[PDB]
C-alpha cells in the first residue's frame, strides 16, 4: 500500500510468491509463451511444454510440463512422457529431481495396469534413501495395485496401511490457511487409497454383489465436480479393478458403464476407455462416442451411436440403462448437432416410451433442443410449440428426475408471452395456448408429486 | 570373430526372442525376452561338467542345432541367432581335429 | 457475476443507492433492475479494487492465483451459461436480445472480435474482473 | 446397385477390401474405408470424421487402442492416425521400439506400422531416434514389403550425414530415389496422381537431403536456401508435404549439426513452424514452433498471439506486442523487421478489435513509419488500415476521403510494380473504396470533398495505367453513362495501355466520355459504331419469333468479343502480365435463335484450356483468388486441384475414362427416367412427401458413372478436388448446383470443379434454398467405397487447414463481396469460417429445405 504505483521495487520480491505457493496452494519469449497456459485452453501451451521438455533438459520447464499436463489429468501421456521404458530406466537412483516421477507414477497408478504400473514400480524404488513423500505416497499405491496384481488383498491392505500413514503425516498442515480447494491432489489420493483396500462394510462377499450397488453411492460422499469428486460410477470402475479376478475381472471394465460419463481434457478419458472397450462394454461404448462428441464433434457421435441405439435391441443391451444411455447421449448430440427437427428427435421421444421408463431426462434433453428450436424459429404463439409443451408436461408427470428444476425452462417463455399479451395483445393466438397448457398443467398438479 | 568385438557367447547373450516361448531338447529353456545366449551360457557351463570333449562337441551341434532349425523354420521371428549359434559351431568345430568326432561332424 | 447479470439484461445506470453488500459473504444484489425492453439503457443516465487490491493480492501480485481460480471458475461460469441466464432472468421489473448477444459473450465472444511475470499485467486486465 | 443402400448384400464384400488393402496398405484408402459407416464395434466404427473437425482425440484413442498392441490391425490403424494428421511425436513415443527392446520380430506385412512410424520420425528424429530405431526397424525377415526399405534407406542417409559423410549420404538418398521410382509409382490414364503425390514429395525431400549434404559450406548452403525458397515459392499447394519436405530438412539440420548448423536447425524450425501454422494445423505447427521457441524468436511468438488473437487472449496478445515492441529496441532486433512484425500485427489486431480507440493505431503506425523504412507491408496493410478508417470517418459524418490514406495509396502505386507481394491479391480493398466513394460523387453532386478527393483517385488510376485499373467486375457491370468522366476512361483506356479488343461485331447520358476519349491522342477506332450496330441488330432479332448476318460474320472491330472468352491471368510469380498471344476475331454467324467459341492459339504449339460462360459473373474470380491464396499458404497429401482464370474487363467477359464420364451421364439421362416429372413431385407436388421421393429417386438409380470412370487415381484425386472445392462451396456459401459440374482432359492429371459462380448463391438469394455446396443425394457413392465421407474427409480437413488462417483476410474479402445491389450474416457466417453426409445431409438439409 506504500509502494510507488509502478511496479519498480518488485524486482526483488517477485521470485517467491511463485515458490511459495507452489506448496501453500493459492496457486523474454519463454515468459510470453505460458500467457494461455491454463486459460481455460490448454492444449497449446501444454503441448508448448511437452516440447520445451521433449529436450529433456531443463528441469524447471520439465517440472512445468508435468505438472500442466498434469493438472487437466493427462496422466497416460505423462507416462507416456517417460525416460524409462526407453533406452535407458528412469533418471535412476532418482536425485533431487525424482518431482518428475512424483508427477507421474499417480499418472500410471489409475491410468495403468500390471503391466504399467508394475513397469515403472521397479523404476520408481530407485533411490538410496526414503527421502521423497509425494512419488512414496504415488509409490505405496503403485505397490499396492502391484500387490493385488499378486493379488494377496490384505497385504495390500498393508502396503495401503503404509499409503496413508505417509499421507497422513507428512501430507497435510492445519487450517487457518488453506480451505481444501488446494489440499485437492491429498484428499483426491485419500478417497482412491480407501476405495484401493479397506474391508468392513464391504468386506463380506454378500456384501460385495449388493455393493455394486452401494458404489452407486460413492458420489453421494465425494461429490460431483468433474476434478476428482465425481464418482458414480468412476470410483466403481476402481472397486471391480481392485477385485479382478476371472470373473471380476472380465467385471472390471464392465463396472466402467457410466465411468466416462463424467468426460474437453478427455485424452485421459480415452486411454481408460480402451482398456474397457477391450471387452466390449455396449455402455463403454457408448461413453467412447460420450468423450469423442464432447472434444466437440456433433455428426460422428451420432452416428455411431443412433446405429449402436438401433443395433442393441435384444443383444447384451442391460435392461437397466444401456440404451437409455446411448439415448441421453444421443438426445444432447443432437441439441448441439443440430440436425434433428421435431419429428426426428420425438422418433426415439417413441423410443423411450417403448423401452424404458425410470429415466426421462433424456425427454428433458428434448425438451432442451425443442427449446433451442423454438426459440432460433420464433426470435411467438407457435401451436407447434405449444403441442410441444403439452407432450413435454405430459412427460414431466412420472419420472420426477428434473420436473421442478427445468419446468421453469418452459414455462419462463409461457408465463413471458403471457405478460407480453397482457401488456399488449397477431397475438391473439396465445389465446387457446395458455386455455390448454393451463389446464393441462392443472391436470398435472392434480396427477403429479406435491413438492 | 574378427570384429565382432566380443566375448561371442555374450554375443549370444544379446539374443532374445519373443514368439518362441517355448524351446527344449537337451534342456534348453528359452521364453520370451529369454535371450538365445542365456541359454547358450547355460549349457555350455554345466554342460562342461556333464559332457567329456566330444560329446560336449556333439551336444553343442545337435542343440544348438536344433535352435538353428527352430528359427530358421521360425520364418516370423529374425534369425541373428544362427550366424554367431554358427560361429560357436566353428570354435567347437576348429577346437581340435583329433577330438571333435566324425560323427557329430556328420550330423 | 450479478453485474454481467444486470448488464446483459440491460438496465444501465444501476442506481447505487440500489447496491446492498453483506459483510458476511459479499452477495451483490440488484434491487429493481428495471430492464424489460431495455428499460433505461438508451437512456444511459450515468454513462461513466485498484493497486490496493494488487497489493493484497500477493508479492506477485495477481499472478496466478486470482485468474487460476477465477478460470476454474470459467469452466463453471460457462457450463452453465443458460442456467445462470435464467437465474438473470429476473431483472423485467416493468432486452431479450442484446441478453443473447451477451450471453454468448458470456460463452466467449469478445467486444468486435470473432475470438471465442507477465500474467501479472494480464489476468489484472481480465475483462471479468475489469468491465465495469 | 442391385441390392439397397445399407446391408450386408452390401458390408461383406466391403469388409474383405478392407482386409486386402490393409495387407497392400495406402494410408488415404485406410483413412475412407475404415470410415465408410461401419457398423461393427464402436471403436472401429467411431472414425465418421476421424480427422475432419476431430482428429486427436480420435488419435489418442487409436493409440491406448493399441497400447496391448495384440490387435496389428488396430496398431497399423494407430499409426495410420498418426499419420494422416501428423502426430508423429507419440509415433516416436509408441512404446514397441523406443524402450529396452524394439522390434517384434518380421513385423510381417502388417508393416504398414513400420512404414508411418519411418516417415513419422524421419521428419521428427535424430542420431537417437533415427540410428536406434532403424536399429529395430530394418532387421525383418521376410522381404514381402518395401515401404521400409524405402523409409529405411532415407533414415540410413539420414545416420550418415550424422556420420559426416556426403558420398554415404547421395548413395542411400539416390537408392531411395531407386526404390521408390521404381515400385511406388503408377501410371498414366490416370494422372490425376494425388496419392503418389505422397511419395514424389518424398523423393523431393531426398533430394533436398541429397543437396544439403553436397553443400559445400554455409554460402553455397545459402544458395540452397534460396533454391529451397524457389521451390517454396513454385511448388505446390499443401500443409502436409511443407511439413514432410521441411522437416525432413529439420532431420537433416539436427543430426549433422555444428554452430551453423545449429542456426540453420532453428531457421528450418521457423520455417516448418509458421507454415504449419498459417496451413490451420495450430497442433503440430505450435510443437515444433516452441522447439524453435527455445531460440530468440520476438516475430514468432507474435504469430503465436496471433492464433490466440484467433482463439481465446486478444487483450494479452495485443499488451505483449505493445511492450516487446518498444521495449525490444536494443542489441540486433533489426527494427524494419522484428520491431516493424510485431507492431505491424499490432495494429492489425486493433484495427480488429477496437477495442482500445484507433488513436493510437494510428500512432503505431507513426511508430512503424519511425521503425520501419526497408519494408513495406506495414505500408500495404495501412493502405488497407486506412480504408478502413476512410469508412470509419465516413461513419462519423460526411467524410469519406483522407489526406494520409490517399498519400498511402500514392506511394503504394509508387510501388506497384516491383514484386506484387499482394497487390492483384487485395485489388478488392482498393476497389470497393473507390467505387465507394464514386457512388458519393453521384449521389451529392459536409461532403465537399468527393470532387477532388474523386479526382485525386481517378488521377491515381490515370498513372497507373497509362504506362502499366484492371479490376472492375462487379461495380462495372457495363458502361453506359458519364457524370463521372472517369468510369469509361479507365475501362476503354486499359484496351489501349494494355496492349482481345477486335471481335465485338445512360442513353444519351454516356457519349459525352465516349467521344472525349476519341479527342485524347490515342484513337484506333470508334468502338461505340459497333457496339451500337450489334443492339440495334440485336433489338431487331429480339423480336422475330415464329408460330444472324446483319452484325454477324463481321470482326475486326474496335471492342472486345461479346463472348465470354478473355482472361486467363498470372499472379505473383516473381513484369507481370494481365494472356497468351492471341487476336479475337470470327463473328459467329450461328442463328441459334449464342456460342462463337475459338480456343489458345500461341507461338510455341500447345492447345490451354477453354469454357464458355456469360453475364456479369466474379465470384468465380474470387475463387482464383482462393487458389492463389492455397498456393502462397504452402509458400505428404498435396491435393491436386487444377485452376483457371476468368477475370474480365467489361460485360460478359473472361474465361478416369472421361469420354465415359460423358456417355456414362447420358445413360443416366438417357435411362429413360422421365427428366421432368421428378421435379413434378418435387417442386409441383407434395414437399413432405418429396422427402421421401428424393429416397425413390436415390434407390430407383450416376454413381455406377462416377466409379467406372475412376482407378486409383483417378477416384483419390477427385475426391481430394472434390473435398477442397466443397468446403470452399460451403464456406462461401454458394451452392446453386450446375447440369455438367465435372468435365475434364483424359490424358496426365486436371482434376477441378466448374461453377462457383454465386456466393451467398442458397442464403441470401431470392427465395433461399439450402445454403451448402453441390450436392447430390446419392454422393456417398459418388465415391464408392471410402464414401462421400472418406478421403474426401481427409482433404476435406486438409482444405480447413489450407485455408482457416489467412481465414481472416479471406472473411474481409467476402465482406466485400456481399453486394446486395443485385452484412449480418456475412459476419455471421465470417464467424462462422472462424470458427454419409449425403446419407445424412441430404434428407436433412436438402427436404427440410423442400420438404
Amino acid at each position: 500500500r506504500q509502494n510507488p504505483h509502478d511496479k519498480n521495487q518488485n524486482g526483488q520480491l517477485l521470485k517467491n510468491l511463485q515458490i511459495t505457493y507452489e506448496e501453500i496452494g493459492d496457486i523474454n519469449l519463454v515468459s510470453k509463451i505460458e500467457e494461455l497456459q491454463y486459460s481455460e485452453n490448454w492444449k497449446l501451451a501444454q503441448d508448448c511444454f511437452n516440447v520445451l521438455g521433449k529436450f529433456s533438459d531443463d528441469p524447471k520447464t520439465t517440472t512445468r510440463m508435468l505438472k500442466s499436463m498434469y493438472d487437466h489429468q493427462l496422466y497416460s501421456q505423462i507416462i507416456s512422457n517417460s525416460s524409462f521404458h526407453s533406452s535407458d530406466g528412469k533418471i535412476s537412483l532418482s536425485p533431487d529431481v525424482k518431482e518428475w516421477y512424483s508427477i507421474g507414477l499417480e499418472a500410471a497408478n489409475l491410468e495403468g495396469n500390471v503391466q504399467t504400473l508394475k513397469n515403472w514400480v521397479e523404476q520408481i524404488e530407485s533411490l538410496r534413501n526414503i527421502d521423497d513423500r509425494e512419488v512414496l505416497l504415488q509409490y505405496n499405491i503403485a505397490k499396492a495395485l502391484i500387490a493385488i496384481s499378486n493379488e494377496d488383498p490384505l497385504r495390500t491392505q498393508k502396503y495401503i496401511h503404509n499409503s496413508f500413514r505417509l499421507i497422513g503425516t507428512n501430507f497435510i498442515t492445519s487450517s487457518k490457511e488453506t480451505t481444501l480447494l488446494k489440499k485437492q491432489n491429498l484428499l483426491m489420493k485419500l478417497h482412491s487409497l480407501y476405495d484401493l483396500s479397506f474391508l468392513s462394510s464391504a468386506k463380506d462377499k454378500f456384501e460385495y454383489k449388493s455393493n455394486t450397488t452401494i458404489l452407486d453411492y460413492r458420489m453421494e460422499r465425494i461429490g460431483a465436480d468433474f476434478v476428482p469428486n465425481h464418482y458414480i460410477l468412476s470410483m466403481r470402475k476402481s472397486f471391480d479393478q481392485l477385485k479382478m479376478n476371472e470373473q471380476a475381472d472380465a467385471d472390471l471394465g464392465k463396472t466402467f458403464f457410466t465411468l466416462a460419463q463424467l468426460a474437453a481434457r478427455l485424452d485421459i478419458a480415452s486411454e481408460s476407455l480402451m482398456h474397457c472397450l477391450e471387452r466390449r462394454l455396449p455402455q463403454a461404448e457408448l461413453e467412447f462416442a460420450e468423450i469423442l462428441w464432447k472434444q466437440g464433434e456433433n455428426d460422428r457421435a451420432l452416428k455411431i451411436v443412433q446405429e449402436i441405439h438401433e443395433k442393441y435391441q435384444e443383444n447384451s443391451s442391460v435392461n437397466a440403462r444401456d440404451r437409455a444411455a446411448v439415448l441421453l447421449k444421443f438426445t444432447e448430440w443432437l441439441d448441439l448437432s443440430n440436425n434433428s427437427a421435431s419429428e426426428q428427435i420425438i422418433k426415439q421421444y417413441q423410443d423411450i416410451f417403448q423401452i424404458d421408463s425410470k429415466w426421462d431426462k433424456p425427454y428433458y434433453s428434448i425438451g432442451l433442443y425443442y427449446s433451442r428450436l423454438l426459440e432460433r424459429k420464433k426470435a411467438t404463439n407457435g401451436r407447434f410449440e405449444y403441442r410441444a409443451i403439452s407432450y413435454f408436461l405430459l412427460a414431466f408427470e412420472k419420472n420426477t428426475a428434473k420436473v421442478r428444476e427445468n419446468l421453469p425452462k418452459v414455462i419462463t417463455f409461457w408465463l413471458d408471452i403471457a405478460a407480453a399479451s397482457i401488456s399488449e395483445a397477431r397475438k391473439e393466438m396465445l389465446s387457446k395456448a395458455t386455455e390448454d397448457i393451463c389446464s393441462h398443467v392443472e391436470e398435472a398438479l392434480q396427477h403429479c408429486p406435491t413438492y | 570373430i574378427i570384429g565382432a568385438d566380443l566375448s561371442t557367447i555374450e554375443i549370444l547373450n544379446r539374443l532374445k526372442l519373443d514368439y518362441i516361448t517355448e524351446f527344449k531338447f537337451k534342456n534348453f529353456v528359452i521364453a520370451k525376452g529369454a535371450p538365445i545366449g542365456k541359454s547358450i551360457v547355460s549349457l555350455l557351463l554345466r554342460c562342461k561338467k556333464t559332457l567329456t570333449l566330444d560329446r560336449f562337441i556333439d551336444t553343442l551341434l545337435e542343440d544348438i542345432a536344433v535352435l538353428i532349425k527352430e528359427i530358421s523354420v521360425h520364418p516370423n521371428e529374425s534369425k541373428l541367432a544362427v550366424p554367431f549359434l554358427v560361429a560357436l559351431m566353428y570354435q567347437i568345430v576348429q577346437f581340435r581335429p583329433s577330438a571333435t568326432h566324425n560323427l557329430a561332424l556328420k550330423d | 457475476v450479478m453485474a454481467m447479470v444486470g448488464h446483459i439484461l440491460g438496465l444501465g445506470d444501476r442506481h447505487c443507492e440500489n447496491i446492498l453488500l453483506d459483510i458476511q459473504t459479499g452477495k451483490v444484489l440488484h434491487v429493481d433492475f428495471d430492464c424489460l425492453f431495455e428499460k433505461g439503457k438508451r437512456l444511459p443516465v450515468p454513462e461513466i479494487l485498484t493497486p490496493n487490491l494488487l497489493d493484497a493480492l500477493g508479492i506477485i501480485g495477481t499472478e496466478g492465483t486470482f485468474k487460476k481460480s477465477s478460470e476454474v471458475t470459467l469452466a463453471l461460469m460457462r457450463k452453465n451459461e443458460v442456467a445462470l441466464m435464467n437465474v438473470i432472468e429476473t431483472i423485467m421489473y416493468d432486452i431479450q436480445k442484446a441478453l443473447k448477444v451477451l450471453r454468448n459473450k458470456i460463452r466467449g465472444i469478445d467486444p468486435q472480435d470473432g475470438l471465442v511475470t507477465e500474467t501479472l499485467i494480464q489476468e489484472a486486465t481480465s475483462e471479468d474482473n475489469l468491465s465495469k | 446397385r442391385q441390392n439397397p443402400h445399407d446391408k450386408n448384400q452390401n458390408g461383406q464384400l466391403l469388409k474383405n477390401l478392407q482386409i486386402t488393402y490393409e495387407e497392400i496398405g495406402d494410408i488415404d484408402s485406410l483413412d475412407g474405408v475404415l470410415r465408410t459407416f461401419a457398423t461393427g464395434n464402436l471403436v472401429s466404427k467411431i472414425e465418421e470424421l476421424q480427422y475432419s473437425e476431430n482428429w486427436k482425440l480420435a488419435q489418442d484413442c487409436f493409440n491406448v487402442l493399441g497400447k496391448f498392441s495384440d490387435d496389428p490391425k488396430t496398431t497399423t490403424r494407430m499409426l495410420k492416425s498418426m499419420y494422416d494428421h501428423q502426430l508423429y511425436s507419440q509415433i516416436i513415443s509408441n512404446s514397441s521400439f523406443h524402450s529396452s527392446d524394439g522390434k517384434i520380430s518380421l513385423s510381417p506385412d502388417v508393416k504398414e506400422w513400420y512404414s508411418i512410424g519411418l516417415e513419422a520420425a524421419n521428419l521428427e528424429g535424430n542420431v537417437q531416434t533415427l540410428k536406434n530405431w532403424v536399429e529395430q526397424i530394418e532387421s525383418l525377415r521376410n522381404i514381402d514389403d518395401r515401404e521400409v526399405l524405402l523409409q529405411y534407406n532415407i533414415a540410413k542417409a539420414l545416420i550418415a550425414i550424422s556420420n559426416e559423410d556426403p558420398l554415404r549420404t547421395q548413395k542411400y538418398i539416390h537408392n531411395s530415389f531407386r526404390l521408390i521410382g521404381t515400385n511406388f509409382i503408377t501410371s498414366s490414364k490416370e494422372t490425376t496422381l494425388l496419392k503418389k503425390q505422397n511419395l514424389l514429395m518424398k523423393l523431393h525431400s531426398l533430394y533436398d537431403l541429397s543437396f544439403l549434404s553436397s553443400a559445400k559450406d554455409k554460402f553455397e548452403y545459402k544458395s540452397n536456401t534460396t533454391i529451397l525458397d524457389y521451390r517454396m515459392e513454385r511448388i505446390g499447394a499443401d500443409f502436409v508435404p511443407n511439413h514432410y519436405i521441411l522437416s525432413m530438412r529439420k532431420s537433416f539440420d539436427q543430426l549433422k549439426m555444428n554452430e551453423q548448423a545449429d542456426a540453420d536447425l532453428g531457421k528450418t524450425f521457423f520455417t516448418l513452424a509458421q507454415l504449419a501454422r498459417n496451413n490451420a494445423r495450430l497442433d503440430i505447427a505450435s510443437e515444433s514452433l516452441m522447439h524453435c521457441l527455445e531460440r530468440r524468436l520476438p516475430q514468432a511468438e507474435l504469430e503465436f498471439a496471433e492464433i490466440l488473437w484467433k482463439q481465446g487472449e486478444n487483450d494479452r496478445a495485443l499488451k505483449i506486442v505493445q511492450e516487446i515492441h518498444e521495449k525490444y529496441q536494443e542489441n540486433s532486433s533489426v527494427n524494419a523487421r522484428d520491431r516493424a512484425a510485431v507492431l505491424l500485427k499490432f495494429t492489425e489486431w486493433l484495427d480488429l478489435s477496437n477495442n482500445s480507440a484507433s488513436e493510437q493505431i494510428i500512432k503505431q503506425y507513426q511508430d512503424i513509419f519511425q521503425i520501419d523504412s526497408k519494408w513495406d507491408k506495414p505500408y500495404y496493410s495501412i493502405g488497407l488500415y486506412y480504408s478502413r478508417l476512410l469508412e470509419r470517418k465516413k461513419a462519423e459524418g460526411y467524410i469519406t476521403n483522407g489526406r494520409f490514406e490517399y498519400r498511402a495509396i500514392s506511394y503504394f502505386l509508387l510501388a506497384f510494380e516491383k514484386n506484387t507481394a499482394k497487390v492483384r491479391e487485395n485489388l478488392p480493398k482498393v476497389i470497393t473504396f473507390w467505387l465507394d466513394i464514386a457512388a458519393a460523387s453521384i449521389s451529392e453532386a459536409r461532403k465537399e470533398m468527393l470532387s477532388k478527393a474523386t479526382e485525386d483517385i481517378c488521377s491515381h488510376v490515370e498513372e497507373a495505367l497509362q504506362h502499366c485499373w484492371y479490376f472492375v467486375l462487379t461495380q462495372l457491370l457495363s458502361r453506359l453513362l458519364h457524370s463521372h468522366q472517369s468510369s469509361a476512361q479507365i475501362i476503354m483506356h486499359i484496351l489501349l495501355s494494355l496492349a482481345y479488343i477486335t471481335a465485338l461485331v445512360r442513353v444519351l447520358r454516356g457519349k459525352h466520355i465516349l467521344e472525349k476519349y476519341r479527342q485524347h491522342s490515342q484513337n484506333p477506332h470508334d468502338l461505340v459504331s459497333s457496339a451500337l450496330d450489334l443492339t440495334k441488330a440485336l433489338t431487331r432479332v429480339c423480336l422475330q419469333d415464329v408460330k444472324f448476318k446483319f452484325d454477324m460474320n463481321v470482326a475486326p472491330s474496335a471492342m472486345v468479343v461479346p463472348v465470354r472468352k478473355n482472361l486467363d491471368i498470372i499472379s505473383p510469380l516473381e513484369g507481370y502480365q494481365p494472356r497468351p498471344v492471341v487476336s479475337i476475331i470470327r463473328f459467329g454467324s450461328s442463328y441459334k435463335v449464342k456460342p462463337k467459341q475459338l480456343n489458345i492459339i500461341g507461338s510455341d504449339g500447345n492447345i490451354y484450356g477453354i469454357m464458355c460462360k456469360k453475364e456479369d459473373v466474379r465470384q468465380d474470380n474470387q475463387y482464383m483468388q482462393f487458389a492463389t491464396t492455397m498456393d502462397f499458404l504452402l509458400s505428404k497429401r498435396s491435393l491436386g486441384i487444377n485452376i483457371y482464370s476468368v477475370l474480365s474487363l467489361r460485360e460478359d467477359c473472361g474465361i478416369v475414362t472421361l469420354r465415359s464420364i460423358l456417355s456414362t451421364k447420358y445413360e443416366s439421362l438417357k435411362i429413360k427416367y422421365s427428366l421432368k416429372s421428378l421435379h413434378d413431385r418435387w417442386q409441383h407436388t407434395a414437399v413432405d412427401g418429396k422427402l421421401e421421393f428424393y429416397m425413390e429417386q436415390v434407390d430407383k438409380f450416376l454413381y455406377q458413372w462416377f466409379l467406372e470412370n475412376f482407378w486409383f487415381n483417378a477416384r483419390n484425386t477427385y475426391a481430394r478436388s472434390y473435398a477442397v472445392m466443397a468446403m470452399v462451396g460451403h464456406i462461401l456459401g454458394l451452392g446453386d448446383r450446375h447440369c455438367e459440374n465435372i468435365l475434364l482432359d483424359i490424358q496426365t492429371g486436371k482434376v477441378l470443379h466448374v461453377d462457383f459462380d454465386c456466393l451467398f448463391k442458397g442464403k441470401r438469394l431470392p427465395v433461399p434454398e439450402i445454403v451448402p455446396f453441390r450436392l447430390t443425394p446419392n454422393l456417398l457413392d459418388a465415391l464408392g467405397i471410402i464414401g462421400t465421407e472418406g478421403t474426401f474427409k481427409k482433404s476435406s480437413e486438409v482444405t480447413l487447414a489450407l485455408m482457416r488462417k489467412n481465414e481472416v483476410a479471406l472473411m474481409n474479402v467476402i465482406e466485400t463481396i456481399m453486394y446486395d445491389r443485385n452484412q449480418k450474416a456475412l459476419k455471421v457466417l465470417r464467424n462462422k469460417i472462424r470458427g454419409l453426409s449425403v446419407a445424412g445431409q441430404t434428407e436433412t438439409l436438402i427436404q427440410e429445405a423442400t420438404s
